[PDB]
C-alpha cells in the first residue's frame, strides 16, 4: 500500500498533458544510470499492454542540479556528518573521502 | 529536444481534434441525408402502394 501511495503521489508531482492520455515530466537522474534507467523504462513499458517508446531525452540542464554522492553501508555516515554542515556546489569536490 | 517532442506532439493533438470534430460534423450531415432519403423511400413506397390500390380496384 505505501509503494502505491509513493507511486500516486509521484506522479502528482507532473504535469498531466490535456489532449492525449500521456504524461510528460521532468527528472533529474545519474547520467552514468541513464541507460539503466532505459531498460527500466522498457521493462515497465512492456509489462504495459499499449508499449508505448516511452523515450527519456537530455534537456540543456541549466537549473542548479542536486548533488548526488554515492555512499554505502561505511561511507554514508561520513557523507551525512558532512552534510550535516552543509550541502555540496554542484561538482564540488567532496570532502568525505578524507573526512 | 523536448521543446520540440512538445511542439510535435501539440501539433498531433490539434490534427486528432480536427479530426474527431471533422467527424462529429460529417455525422450531424448523415443524419440529415438519412432523413431525406427516407422519405423519398417512403415516397416510393406511397407510390407502389397507390399503384396497388388502383389494381385492386
Amino acid at each position: 500500500v505505501r509503494k502505491m501511495k509513493a507511486i500516486y503521489h509521484t506522479l502528482n508531482l507532473c504535469n498531466i498533458d490535456v489532449t492525449q492520455k500521456c504524461l510528460i515530466a521532468e527528472v533529474w537522474c545519474p547520467v552514468t544510470d541513464l541507460d539503466s534507467i532505459q531498460f527500466a523504462l522498457r521493462r515497465g513499458t512492456e509489462h504495459s499492454g499499449s508499449t508505448v517508446p516511452s523515450i527519456l531525452n537530455r534537456m540543456q540542464t541549466n537549473q542548479t542540479p542536486p548533488t548526488y554522492n554515492k555512499t554505502n553501508k561505511f561511507t554514508h555516515g561520513f557523507q551525512n556528518i558532512v552534510d550535516a554542515y552543509g550541502i555540496g556546489t554542484y561538482r564540488e569536490i567532496n570532502p568525505a573521502p578524507y573526512t | 529536444s523536448q521543446s520540440q517532442g512538445i511542439q510535435q506532439l501539440l501539433q498531433a493533438e490539434k490534427r486528432a481534434a480536427e479530426k474527431v470534430a471533422d467527424a462529429r460534423k460529417r455525422k450531424a450531415r448523415r443524419l440529415k441525408q438519412a432523413k431525406e432519403e427516407a422519405q423519398m423511400e417512403v415516397e416510393q413506397y406511397r407510390r407502389e402502394r397507390e399503384q396497388e390500390f388502383q389494381s385492386k380496384q
